[PDB]
């Protein structure tokens, strides 16, 4: 997910 | 193992900016808070405790509590404001009206009460690990900004009393803002299905947990 | 009113637990419905809410009932892990609500939520929930009753025995406890506005639209 | 009904 990808 | 004035000056610290308007309402919102999420996972990130998590606690803490971490900092701006919202410098307002009039209300409330920016980032704080929790270290987390924030209200020469009423009228304000956000996802996600002005892909992802 | 006044008053303000008469919605509704009337009876008796104005005291009900439902829910289910005891004849098993709801009885069992506790919470619930959304000495009259409940809570904590650390990391795990139950609440009444709802459960819904 | 109650 883009939000795991930011982390 | 940080104190509180350590606690205080690391989320004054770790504290996202105050983004512009790119400058058809509600999309130039959608567009100012997608750039905003990506300010608001770094500064997740730098809230003490928030690595330590499974990173699969993380994402989810991020999906529950995201709009509410928005809100709060959103009321926070229109403090200075009253019976406007300051969404960004270049974007002042005046089925949303509802959450207009509460998200108006809010921010009146704590302009009433003073509210302070040390109190505020260990709201932001508090919000970011407490609105998912329930769907021992967080707990401990918890319970450690809740010291921070009674050493600021000690340090600012306030009763025990004070404080104890203090904390209590700061932490139901968190209702009312996790209320807001709960409305707010409720506006957005019909929106979404109407097909009325685009969510970003972050947007979407953030929507498609509730 | 002194605090140990406050407690006594809501202690046997206190409504009676009810018992159960598609289906499943059909009997929560129900006995949600004749829990209502009991309610009213009580927001009442609560100590600052006939003070408020008549059409002031409506929308804190309206905007509160099924939180104050819920805790009271959350309060019997206490000592049954894994069920909810929505009424003494009728507890449910393993469905999102379900799970926050099981989890939010799971976490006062873990705190050993007490009973003057939970009379306060639910009071703070009536109060609260509404006070934002001219008019502003009733606000200020809610604040004082909710200041007066804060110094309640703290009394019985400390009444117990317990830290001034721990009083105030308590109060924290308390309060932090009704937002959630505002969050359920909130999910509750998204379900309930998409099984036959009573006319008084009808005008409780047309209050979140 | 609430208000009448
Ligand atoms: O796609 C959207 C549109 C609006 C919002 C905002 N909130 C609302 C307002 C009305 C309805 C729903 C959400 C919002 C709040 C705070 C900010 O700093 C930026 C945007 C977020 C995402
Ligand atoms: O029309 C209804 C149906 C169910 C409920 C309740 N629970 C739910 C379940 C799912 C969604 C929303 C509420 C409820 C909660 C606590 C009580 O003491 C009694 C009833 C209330 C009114």
């Amino acid at each position: 997910k883009i939000l795991h990808r930011l982390l | 193992s940080l104190t509180a004035d350590q606690m205080v000056s690391a989320l004054l610290d770790a504290e996202p900016p105050i983004l512009y308007s790119e400058y058809s309402m509600m999309g130039l919102l959608t567009n100012l808070a997608d750039r905003e999420l990506v300010h608001m996972i770094n500064w997740a990130k730098r809230v003490p405790g928030f690595v330590d998590l499974t990173l699969h606690d993380q994402v989810h803490l991020l999906e529950c509590a995201w709009l509410e971490i928005l809100m709060i900092g959103l009321v926070w701006r229109s403090m200075e404001h009253p019976g406007k919202l300051l969404f960004a410098p270049n974007l002042l307002l005046d089925g949303m009206v509802e959450i207009f009039d509460m998200l108006l209300a809010t921010s009146s409330r704590f302009r009433m009460m003073n509210l302070q920016g040390e109190e505020f980032v260990c709201l932001k704080s508090i919000i970011l690990l407490n609105s998912g929790v329930y769907t021992d270290h967080i707990h401990r987390v918890l319970d450690k900004i809740t010291d921070t924030l009674i050493h600021l209200m000690a340090k600012a020469g306030l009763t025990l009393q004070q404080q104890h009423q203090r904390l209590a009228q700061l932490l139901l304000i968190l209702s009312h803002i996790r209320h807001m956000s709960n409305k707010g996802m409720e506006h957005l996600y019909s929106m979404k299905c109407k097909n009325v002005v685009p969510l970003s892909d972050l947007l979407l992802e953030m929507l498609d947990a509730h």
